[PDB]
RNA sequence: AUCGAGAGA
DNA sequence: CACTCTCGATG
């Protein structure tokens, strides 16, 4: 799947057997991207 | 509202009186051994992994992690990890279940290598708690 | 966080009056009481609702993520 | 977590009827009617309107527990006067007064500015 | 002149991060120089993990004085920072 | 439940306390404990014929357990035994033994004062064992010379885990002494015929507690027994092979130490016998000492099923003898109701 | 939550229907009003997201309904959120007919002043 | 209708504390036991039981409710069935069930055997005392 | 408490040297019978000898601390009736700030050393953001 | 307290107590908080990254030895002299994802 | 007596003196998990 | 549980929300307010024991 | 599960 | 000598 770096606006798509680090950055803090399947909210 | 108890206006509660965000972080890590034995993060199938959890794994991705945004509740599996110890059932389950009493939404998943080069993960789940009968003020 | 959309107690809309309140404080150089009065916040629950609010989101926006 | 749905305050449950008319065993010619999915709004009004009927000996409503949206209404009328007729007359009286109130408010609203 | 007041705050001291880390580091560094003495008499190869893992241990467990349970500092000298509220 | 047994169900009426005679100890045992190795033997997930025998109780969720089978849930615990190279002292009796040595002179094995004395006739008249022993001990420890055998009875004092003499007493010597006190003298100071004898206080061979007492997730008791067996094999090795004068004694004191601390770890002796993780180790004594102990923590009170706990609140519309129970709790907690013609319909609907 | 509290035009609400009563799946045009919200931080300064930015998507078919009330002087309405520089808010809102007894967000009225017998001539109050 | 007494009414700064019911509420009906004592585990998160402590026991004694006390201490916790030798009265019995072979090496007992119901913690205590060179001999007759 | 602090610790040696070079008789050269009214001086629990005319010494020390020449965290206790002078440079001592009251006011009486001008400078520093707490201490 | 420990006490602990028979310990050098990764690349460690990656916010000690050398890592108190955040402005703290 | 304060030593001297426990004590039937001779269990129920 | 009135048999009334609800006049023997106090509930598992509860 | 720490009545 | 939740480092 795809991930996103922490301290820069990037969009990594490196799956397994890759992980760290980032593309044109150097830091190893990677967050996972939001799901495609939309979640509803009872606006209450 | 007797004996140090209070009555709270439900209408104001609806408008957001004393509402709160509650975040919770779960932390997991892939273990390492001398003979290059390593645990892996994945979504295990019931035919290839021992023990397993009673909860479902259907919310896990290929990397054995939930995508932030997905609603989780009950004993759902948040982190999917296996540990190996031909032959059927070659893996032991080491997956992490969402808190049995708690529920909420996966707020943010963090994947990072350790100082010893160990791929470890912190999953943060968010839950909005609304003031209820029995809440301490 | 951000200015509450409606007053908890009675239900009067107050989420549209925050910027107007700030302007009434800095532009016309009014005091909080008169500013809250001109915004039609007579009941002290709404008066509180705006006066008591802390706009923390303005600090939240200081982060890049 | 254990909180009931909100619509359970006004939406009738499975099998729950609006009114449950039961014969009162205490005093003769008395009745206790269980109003479901209603509160003080209807109870106090109907009870107060039942005290206007001079052929009504007793009339009292109570909400046995604030958790559940329901109230009991006990009515005792004079002999030769069915209590259901007292409830009906009370309701119709209410409706008429509210119709007149609405009409008057409307004619009073048309004569206003700003 | 009457008895001395043993509850007098003026005759008491508060050891902060400084003195505590000082005692701990004196211990760990003496252990280190002892180990280095041993490596020296065995004959640059200095085990730095002693001070590191020592300090880390005492700061992590709250048990001041490396790994010896005979310590009376088991009352948790270092604690997890309470961050429920700013005032907290 | 469990399973049908041909044995009649009876209720415990009496509890006869006593000591474990080495004869009965080895007769009761079902497995000799020679090897100090725990389970694995040369890369093998099994059990060596030393410690943790399958005879003591299988531990791998099997269907077999020492011929009798019955899995590992039905099977209680089958004790073993280990023979010591030389006899040692039981810590909890260190005082008592030290008193018995002061009630009877050495070599021979007879009481100091008899019916010939005036005060001894009054001391032995007490029927209560504890009071009798307490009364005789005070009126017998002052005697130096002595049935004949007029040997000058030495002044015995306590030192660590051994006993001295003033005119060092070996454990074997005290065994030989208590072996010759005979029956008639036992009744005179509390002890029983076939239940508890002074010749059984000292530990010739000690029983080995089954795996259900020391489970594996290894337990501290397993490590301590491994230490005892280690000191035992060490002592035997120093005895059979080269046997120096001032070397085997240290091994004897070591075995004595480990056996003493295996039961009681909180003694006046400063060596608390730590472990590999720096832990002071959990003795059998500490397991029983409340309030977290076995008695006050698992017998006088214990966690139970069909229980609930929650934040309480007042309710003006509940009766005095009522209790508001949350729906979730009501769903959780259950009651076993037998199907009767009276309630078969209701129970059917509930199901 | 903030979106839920937003006041919408409920003039012709009596010819709209409850979703629970409507014979459709989930919601439709006869029972609900769908309105979108697409906001994105453009300027270097803070980009405010108001209730005016809500855009009706469903078919109102004549009924005066769904339109978010703007009593604001500048014509903005309720301040829903604030975006930075690269922050984005993309969402869809389904508004349904409701009772304030179910949730206070469906409250058409604010405070109702109520007073009888100003001189306490009835003595309903012991001062 | 008006209220007779007038009410002290006004703004006051209140705070919400960390203790909320849904984080406290706990109920267990037959759950996971421990391994050593075979008693209900400790903790709400581990679906554990609640300690029927000494003082609660004292209360039930004061009430006179004996059967309830026994039920709390057996069926609702660790109820275990053990075999006792008719001679020495220890848990030396090797009960080969399904063959009815109740052996006992040491006294040669096969026909004079007994069966009792005690807590598993009691069995543990007795075993530990036996491992401490003490014989808690259990006789079933006066 | 909000303003309480802890002594970090400092070198007592220069204070010792100062004392000896300001009329403190060495303890090894002390004869009690020929000087009974001699105030004995202590430093960190150590008796470094006695000192006649202790008032001048105390005013000098206090002036040095208030100037900054002696570290402000160093405590100086003058016990008159007990005729002792205890100086502590010990670390871990919990202290707190206090307004200094002096009677050097000619056209007045005993007043606070700090004046409204100082406060004006402080609030000037507050509004601008050069006159801080350290300047109050110095 | 911590600043007192670093700027003075440490040197006293190393110099005034240790000498072997020879190797005499000289000055002590305390770096800025850094991490030696498994990658091998040693780099600057900021507090947020330390808390996120379960690392230890510590600096290295280097002593001059006679007849230089790393002797271990000292945990650094935040907002201390050797801490990056002490010299940091508000905007810096915001960029460093540290709350001002 | 072992269910209070001095626990283990009481059992020690009990085993050393070979004491007989009547098991008609409350805590003793509490340990044995049997219906103690308490109130409800202060008698027997038979059939006639 | 200081005295016998700390453990008393109550009649169950299943109610919504997540709190053990009790009558005010039962506060005194339990010694309990409602400022965060928690209570325990034990369910009998046979007829004779629930008889013990209901009758004693 | 074994030891310390915070806190709830 | 006098019931809970919890956290967090340890074998
Ligand atoms: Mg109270
Ligand atoms: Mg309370
Ligand atoms: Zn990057
Ligand atoms: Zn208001
Ligand atoms: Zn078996
Ligand atoms: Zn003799
Ligand atoms: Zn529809
Ligand atoms: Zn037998």
């Amino acid at each position: 799947l795809k991930y996103i770096c922490a301290e820069c606006s990037s969009k990594l798509s490196l799956s397994r057997t890759d992980a760290v680090r980032c593309k044109d950055c150097g830091h190893r803090i990677l967050l996972k991207a939001r799901t495609k399947r939309l979640v509803q909210f009872e606006a209450r | 509202n007797q004996e140090d108890s209070m009555i709270m206006n439900q209408s104001s509660i609806d408008r957001g009186l004393f509402r709160s965000l509650f975040f919770r972080s779960y932390m997991d890590q892939e273990k390492k051994y001398g003979m290059s034995i390593t645990e892996t993060f994945e979504k295990p199938q019931r035919t290839n992994t021992l023990r397993m959890k009673h909860g479902t794994y259907d919310k896990l991705d290929d990397d054995g992690l939930i995508a932030p945004g997905v609603r989780v509740s009950g004993e759902d599996v948040i982190i999917g990890k296996t540990t190996p110890i031909t032959a059927y059932h070659s893996k032991r389950d080491a997956s992490t279940p969402l808190r049995s009493t708690e529920n909420g939404i996966v707020d943010q998943v963090l994947v990072t290598t350790n100082q010893d080069g160990l791929k470890f993960v912190k999953v943060r789940v968010r839950t909005t708690k609304i003031p209820q009968i029995g809440d301490k003020f | 966080m951000i200015v509450p959309v409606r007053c908890f107690s009675c239900g009067k809309v107050v989420g549209d009056k925050w910027e107007s309140y700030l302007n009434l404080l800095q532009e016309d150089e009014l005091d909080e009481g008169t500013a809250l009065s001109r915004l039609g916040l007579k009941r002290y629950c709404c008066r509180r609702m705006i006066l008591t609010h802390v706009d923390l989101i303005e600090k939240f926006l200081r982060y890049n993520p | 977590m254990n909180a009931p749905d909100r619509f359970e305050l006004f939406l009738l449950g499975e099998g729950e009827s609006k009114l449950k008319i039961d014969p009162d065993t205490k005093a003769p010619n008395a009745v206790v009617i269980t109003f479901e999915k209603e509160d003080h709004t209807l109870g106090n009004l109907i009870r107060a309107e039942l005290l206007n009927d001079r052929k009504v000996l007793f009339a009292a409503y109570k909400v046995e527990h604030p958790f559940f949206a329901r109230f009991k209404l006990r009515i005792q009328t004079t002999e030769g006067y069915d209590p259901k007729d007292a409830l009906k007359n009370a309701c119709n009286s209410i409706i008429n007064k509210l119709g007149a109130l609405k009409t008057n408010f409307e004619t009073e609203w048309n004569l206003q500015t700003l | 002149k009457d008895q001395d007041d043993r509850d007098h705050f003026g005759k008491k001291r508060l050891d902060l991060a400084g003195p505590l880390l000082a005692q701990l580091f004196k211990t760990l560094f003496k252990k280190l120089t002892k180990d280095i003495f041993r490596y020296m008499q065995r004959t640059l190869a200095i085990n730095a993990k002693t001070i590191t893992s020592g300090l880390k241990y005492a700061l992590a467990t709250g048990n001041w004085g490396e790994q010896k349970k005979a310590m009376s500092s088991r009352a948790g000298v270092s604690q997890v920072l309470n961050r429920y509220t700013y005032s907290s | 439940g469990q399973q049908y047994s041909s044995a009649p169900l009876r209720t415990v009426k009496e509890v006869q306390f006593g000591l474990f005679s080495p004869e009965e100890v080895r007769a009761i045992s079902v497995a000799k404990i020679r090897f100090p190795e725990t389970m694995d033997e040369t890369q093998t997930r099994a059990k060596i014929g030393g410690l943790n025998d399958p005879r003591l109780g299988s531990i791998d969720r099997n269907l077999k357990c020492q011929t009798c089978q019955e899995g590992m849930n039905e099977c209680p615990g089958h004790f073993g035994h280990i023979d010591l190279a030389k006899p040692v002292f039981h810590v909890g009796f260190i005082a008592k033994i030290k008193k018995v040595c002061e009630c009877v002179c050495m070599h021979c094995g007879k009481l100091l004062l008899d019916e010939h004395n005036e005060l001894m006739r009054q001391a032995l008249a007490i029927k209560d064992s504890k009071k009798r022993f307490a009364a005789i001990w005070t009126l017998c420890k002052t005697k130096m010379v002595c049935g004949g055998c007029g040997n000058t009875q030495p002044t015995i004092r306590k030192d660590g885990l051994k006993l001295v003499g003033s005119w060092v007493l070996s454990t074997e010597e005290i065994l030989n002494i208590f072996k010759h006190i005979s029956v008639k003298d036992f009744t005179s100071l509390g002890f029983n015929e076939v239940f508890s004898r002074p010749e059984w206080m000292i530990l010739t061979c000690l029983p080995v507690p089954p795996p259900p007492v020391r489970p594996s997730i290894e337990d501290d008791l397993t490590f301590k027994l491994a230490d005892i067996l280690k000191a035992n094999i060490s002592l035997e090795t120093l005895e059979h092979n080269g046997a120096p004068h001032h070397a085997i004694e240290e091994a004897e004191s070591l075995l004595q130490f480990h056996v003493a601390t295996y039961m009681d770890n909180d003694i006046a002796g400063q060596p608390q016998a730590l472990q590999k993780s720096g832990r002071p180790v959990k003795s059998i004594r500490a397991r029983l000492k409340g309030k977290e102990g076995r008695i006050r923590g698992n017998l006088m009170g214990k966690r139970v099923d069909f229980s609930a706990r929650t934040v309480i609140s007042g309710d003006p519309n509940l009766e005095l003898d009522q209790v508001g129970v949350p729906k979730s709790i009501a769903k959780t907690l259950t009651y076993p109701e037998v199907v009767t013609p009276y309630n078969i319909d209701r129970l059917t609907q509930l199901v | 939550h903030r979106l839920g509290l937003i006041p919408l035009q409920s003039m012709d609400i009596e010819q709209l229907e409850y979703s629970r009563d409507c014979f459709c799946e989930d919601h439709c045009d006869k029972c609900s009003v769908v309105l979108t919200l697409q906001a994105f931080g453009e300027s270097e300064s803070t980009t405010n997201v108001y209730s005016k930015d809500l855009v009706i998507v469903s078919n109102l078919m004549g009924r005066n309904i769904g339109h978010p009330i703007i009593q604001d002087k500048e014509g903005n309405g309720v301040l829903i959120c604030k975006l930075r520089k690269g922050q984005e808010l993309k969402l869809t809102c389904v508004a349904k007919k409701g009772i304030a007894k179910e949730h206070a967000k469906w409250g058409p009225a604010a405070a109702i002043e109520f007073e009888y017998d100003p001189w306490n001539k009835l003595k309903h109050t012991d001062y | 209708k008006k209220l007779m007494a007038q009410i002290f009414f006004g703004p006051t700064y209140y705070q919400r504390l960390r203790h909320m019911v849904d984080d406290k509420i706990h109920a267990r009906a037959r759950g996971p036991m421990q391994v050593l004592t075979r008693q209900p585990v400790e903790g709400r998160s581990r679906d554990g039981g609640l300690r029927f402590g000494e003082m609660e026991r004292d209360c039930m004694i004061a009430h006179g409710a004996a059967s309830f006390l026994k039920e709390r201490l057996m069926e609702a916790s660790d109820a275990f069935r053990v075999h006792i030798c008719g001679i020495c009265g220890l848990m030396t019995v090797i009960a080969k069930l399904n063959h009815n072979q109740f052996e006992c090496k040491g006294c040669d007992n096969k026909i004079d055997i007994y069966q009792i119901h005690i807590p598993y913690a009691a069995k543990l205590l007795f075993q530990e005392l036996m491992a401490m060179n003490i014989t808690p001999r259990l006789y079933t007759d006066r | 408490s909000l303003m309480s602090c802890i002594s970090v610790g400092t070198d007592p040696m220069p204070i010792i040297t100062f004392l000896s070079e300001w009329g403190m008789e060495p303890l090894e050269d002390y004869v009690p019978h020929q000087s009974p009214d001699a105030t004995r001086v202590f430093v960190n629990g150590v008796w470094h000898g006695v000192h006649r005319n202790p008032a001048r010494l105390m005013e000098t020390l206090r002036t040095l601390r208030r100037k900054g020449d002696i570290n402000p965290e160093v405590s100086m206790i003058r016990d008159i009736r007990e005729k002792e002078l205890k100086i502590f440079t010990d670390a871990g001592r919990v202290y707190r700030p206090l307004f200094i009251v002096e009677d050097d006011e000619s056209l007045g009486h005993k007043e606070l050393k700090v004046r409204k001008g100082h406060i004006a400078k402080l609030m000037a520093t507050e509004y601008q953001d050069e006159y801080t707490w350290s300047s109050l201490l110095n | 307290s911590f600043n007192q420990f670093v700027d003075y006490t440490l040197q006293d602990i190393i110099c005034e107590d240790s000498t072997l028979i020879e190797i005499s310990f000289g000055k002590i050098y305390v770096t800025k908080p850094m991490v030696n990764e498994s990658d091998g690349v040693t780099h600057a460690l900021y507090p947020q990254e330390a808390r996120l990656r379960n690392l230890t916010y510590s600096s290295g000690l280097f002593v001059d030895v006679k007849k230089k050398v790393f002797i271990g890592r000292l945990p650094i108190m935040l907002r201390s002299k050797n801490c990056y955040l002490s010299e940091a402005t508000e905007s810096d703290l915001y960029k460093l994802k540290e709350c001002p | 007596r072992c269910s209070f304060e001095e626990t283990v030593e009481i059992l020690f001297e009990a085993g050393a003196s070979a004491e007989l426990d009547d098991c008609r004590g409350v805590s003793e039937n509490v340990i044995l998990g049997q219906m103690a001779p308490i109130g409800t269990g202060a008698f027997d129920v038979m059939i006639d | 549980s200081l005295h016998k009135m700390s453990m008393m048999a109550h009649r169950v009334k299943v109610i919504p929300y997540s709190t053990f609800r009790l009558n005010l006049s039962v506060t005194s023997p339990y010694n309990a307010d409602f400022d965060g106090d928690e209570m325990n509930l034990h369910v009998p598992q046979s007829e004779e024991t629930r008889a013990e509860l209901s009758q004693l």
